[PDB]
């Protein structure tokens, strides 16, 4: 997360509204995915904050 | 190449020496427009004033220091200089800074040389050869907490190991996010009312972490790191007025208050020689 | 019978005539042009309002008096409120532009005085506090009013010392930047064409100003005997080749 | 409050009009994005550029 | 001979031998000839 | 596998997808186009903001209930406040535009109801007072809110009687105007492309509206048992081929 | 190499943005399928994401 | 120039410059065309 370098926001709203058929009830869910377009570039490799350790593992 | 051509008396209606400076031009007037000259050749190319040459020698950009000592009971390695760290930057020391800020945008590859020398202040015995490790910790990657963290594994982050007393040398491509590095930036990182102004926000290039790999001996050893930087493959745009007042901060243009007159006062008249 | 002296600039629906010009400067010898594809990054098609934004806006007038120190405007800020140029500005994420700047000051053949009109790419100002005090946003976004170098230091504002260009360099060397003089005895206007100069192909128009225009009296104004001791200076500026991209909701900026 | 299969589900309510379904900033290296494969790889690099593809499947 | 694969690793560049001060010394819109009057 | 049924309209930086369309109507079989020179009169070069004005604006939603009489919006009024379209509108003396109108209303296979979506060129409204009472400005410039035909007569406003189209003609004959039905059982959207229709080449965007879009329930909404008795209707509209001309100071209009 | 081609308004029966993720595919949708784009080039090869590079330090 | 006899002793390999995501992004048995309906 850099400010200068920030990319925007993504939001989603009802355009009209969800309508369930009779005999049906409750919440429905959306699943959401993310992937990169063929457009994409990544550069300057470094270490991930996503993994660390405190002592060497053993068998 | 001729430096001056031969030219003789003139009595013309064509006066090259009268101009109007209000136009913003510097008209290319020569000795031969106003005196009688003889031919002479240049014998010179202007080689050593090329910007590649001007910015291309190593300059000291940073001096830090770390020590090798027993970390037993140290609650804050960073604070004991058990491993210092440096917020990479190129304006902390001023000789090179004034040189770069003669331009607005600059683009180049860097060649770093790192000299590390040891000092033993407290009367000592045998010094076992210390090996320094210099890690590149770009922004977004775990930054070291103790002098022997998992971080130092540096499995994805370039690191160099060299001996104190020796020198390490490697070269990093131009890592800027834009097409050039801004030597100046009259902007903010966003339209915030209190965000910082300057390039500090554009300078992000992360920091570099040093530590000694050796465990401790009986005495303590001070290791002082000097980082040198040489620009190679230089490209510079938009010349600016040279820096006149002293510098106060990395990344701001600010000068000190009650500074002294920078133009030397005459000892005598306007008429004086 | 063409003189360097008389000129006409027509841009959009607006025209300027000067009968006492001193040529015109085109920064770095380059004329404003649109953004080529080879240089493009953002994939968005851009919007080119053309004649509705590329016309001449005349900012409010200044008054040169014997005590004046000089004035400073930032671009695109100075135009943040002019007609549709300004709207476009607040409404797109990114925009890009070059300008024609025309500074006007007429007097008579008995007056003397000489102004320096200069354009400084990336003019990062200094805090008068020293140290690493920053210069707050509002202070570097004066709008059409510009900054008055003879006004008092304020808190969070920049330093306004003229012999130092507001940044630690000497007034005398500002001549390395595209500039033109207005010498009452010669000249009555100054015109500079500014191509877009940045390290990125397009940028934000609100968080970053890319040039400061500066008008500085250097040889003090001297009026004829029993003349009123002052002259107005007017600045008219026209965006040229403007392009906006990344349209949306409309930025909200401090103050 | 603890990782659950349920944080993959964006709920939808029948009959709401005009209202907002979800919101997020686009810091692909943090927050919702961070554990996704995209987020997870982006974190091995310092810089990214390019287009993202965000899709929603209705259930 | 480059011993290394990347371009950043090569030595210093070689003289521009470009040199054209006119963008700085004569950025005027209508060309000025030395010897002709400055303002006509 | 193309169906008349699924469609995508991408205009500017905005896209609409419908999976239950019923073809689309193009008024009078003509597609919006710019103003040709042979038809031009004003000598001014026009401004064509392109993608910053030719995108889709979604007006606020309406609620169809069993008592609804119908709603009416006027163009370009409905868009008088949308993004840069609106700014351009208040800032130029003249402007011209075509539109893509997309009306949306989805339900389930147990609902019934049918809306008429029609575009009326030059819809001059009638005063409910009779005689020669006029319909004041504000009343015919409802903005994005549009006019609600089931609201009460107001003073200086138009009549809101549906069997008479707000003008002395019968609802049944509105079918002579470009229109499309939304029959819950078939359809879920209506799309009409409107070419610019006027007796002059370009006109004022504020003193004259050139089409009213009208959505009218005709077969009453009937929801399944114990369903909520209402559905929202949403209108999204995009200016297309817009041109503005005669830029200046920025109109001030009543109320 | 182009990173984005130029693309303008669309009013089709051919909708590249509606898909069925149940199939297991990630359909190759691009910015130009849903907004109007301008040409831009990649200027990049993806050199430093090669697995030899990723595991090679 | 290799100074050594064995292949393991040579430097890093050189960029695949292979790149074909379809085994991962589109392993469907019947080919899907973008723009055509997903399910017919
Ligand atoms: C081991 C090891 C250690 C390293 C360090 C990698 C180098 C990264 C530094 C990149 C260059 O840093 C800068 C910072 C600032 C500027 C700059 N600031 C402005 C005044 C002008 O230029 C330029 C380069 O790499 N491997």
């Amino acid at each position: 997360p850099d400010t200068y370098t920030s990319a925007g926001f993504l939001s989603c709203w009802y355009q009209t509204s969800l309508i369930l058929p009779p005999e049906t009830t409750g919440q429905v869910y959306l699943l959401s995915f993310i992937s990169a377009c063929p457009d994409f570039k990544l550069r300057l490799m470094k270490d991930t904050q996503t993994i660390s350790q405190t002592v060497a593992l053993t068998e | 190449t001729v430096a001056s051509i031969s030219s003789g008396p003139k009595h013309t209606q064509k006066v090259p020496i009268l101009t109007a400076n209000e136009t913003g031009a510097t008209m290319p007037v020569l000795p031969s427009d106003s005196i009688e000259t003889r031919t002479t050749y240049m014998h010179f190319n202007g080689s050593e004033t090329d910007v590649e040459c001007f910015l291309g020698r190593a300059a000291c950009v940073h001096v830090t220091e770390i020590q090798n000592k027993d970390a037993t009971g140290i609650d804050n390695h960073r604070e004991a200089k058990l491993f210092n760290d440096w917020k990479i930057n190129l304006s902390s020391l001023v000789q090179l800074r004034k040189k770069l800020e003669l331009f607005t945008y600059v683009r180049f590859d860097s060649e770093y040389t790192i000299l590390a020398t040891a000092s033993q202040p407290d009367s000592a015995n045998y010094s076992s050869n210390l090996v320094v490790q210099a890690m590149y910790v770009p922004p977004g990657a775990p930054n070291p907490k103790e002098w022997d963290d998992y971080t130092w594994q540096s499995a994805s982050n370039p690191s160099v190991f060299f001996k104190v007393g020796d020198t390490s040398r490697f070269s990093v491509p131009y890592v800027g996010l834009a097409s050039a590095y801004n030597c100046f930036y009259d902007g903010y990182s966003h339209d915030d009312a209190e965000t910082q102004y300057g390039i500090t926000v554009l300078s992000h290039m992360g920091s570099m972490a040093f530590r000694i790999v050796n465990e401790h001996d009986e005495h303590k050893t001070l290791v002082k790191i000097r980082v040198y930087h040489r620009a190679k493959h230089v490209e510079a745009w938009i010349p600016r007025a040279p820096r006149a007042l002293p510098y106060t901060s990395i990344g701001r243009t600010n000068y000190p208050k009650n500074t002294e007159p920078v133009i030397k006062k005459r000892k005598g008249d306007i008429k004086s020689y | 019978g063409y003189s360097d002296r008389v000129q006409q600039i027509t841009l959009g629906n607006s025209t300027i005539t000067t009968q006492e010009a001193a040529n015109a400067v085109v920064c770095y010898a380059e004329w404003p042009e649109y953004l080529p594809d080879v240089d493009a990054s953002d994939v968005n098609k851009t919007s080119k309002p053309d004649t509705s934004v590329c016309r001449f806006y005349t900012l409010d007038s200044k008054t040169w008096t014997t005590g004046s120190k000089g004035w400073c405007w930032k671009l695109p800020d100075a135009l943040k409120d002019m007609g549709v140029f300004g709207q476009n500005m607040f409404f797109h994420s990114l925009g890009r532009s070059g300008y024609t700047v025309h500074v006007q000051c007429n007097a008579t053949k008995f007056h003397s005085g000489c102004l320096l009109v200069v354009v400084i790419p990336e003019h990062q100002l200094a805090s008068h506090e020293g140290g690493n005090v920053s210069v707050k946003y509002t202070f570097t976004h004066p709008g059409e009013r510009g900054i008055d170098l003879s006004s008092a230091n304020e808190v969070g504002g920049p330093v306004k010392d003229v012999l130092y260009n507001m940044n630690g360099t000497l007034l005398g060397n500002l001549l390395i930047f595209p500039h033109q003089f207005i010498n009452l005895r010669t000249n009555n206007t100054a015109t500079i064409v500014i191509p877009y100069i940045n390290s990125v192909p397009i940028d934000s128009m609100t968080r970053h100003n890319n040039v400061s225009l500066m008008v500085i009296p250097i040889a003090p104004l001297t009026v004829p005997t029993g003349a009123t001791p002052s002259l107005p200076i007017t600045v008219t500026i026209a965006p040229m080749c403007t392009e906006f991209s990344g349209i949306r909701s409309k930025s909200i900026v401090p103050q | 409050t603890k990782d659950e299969v349920n944080s993959y589900l964006i709920p939808l309510n029948a009959n709401r009009q005009n209202e907002q379904v979800f919101g997020t900033n686009l810091f692909i290296g943090d927050g919702v994005f961070k554990t996704t494969l995209l987020g997870e790889i982006v974190q091995y690099y310092t810089h990214w550029s390019g287009s993202l593809r965000f899709s929603l499947m209705y259930t | 001979i480059n011993y290394y694969k990347d371009a950043a690793s090569t030595s210093s560049a070689g003289q521009s031998l470009s040199m054209d001060p006119s963008k700085f010394t004569e950025p005027v819109k209508d060309l000025m000839l030395k010897g002709a009057p400055a303002l006509n």
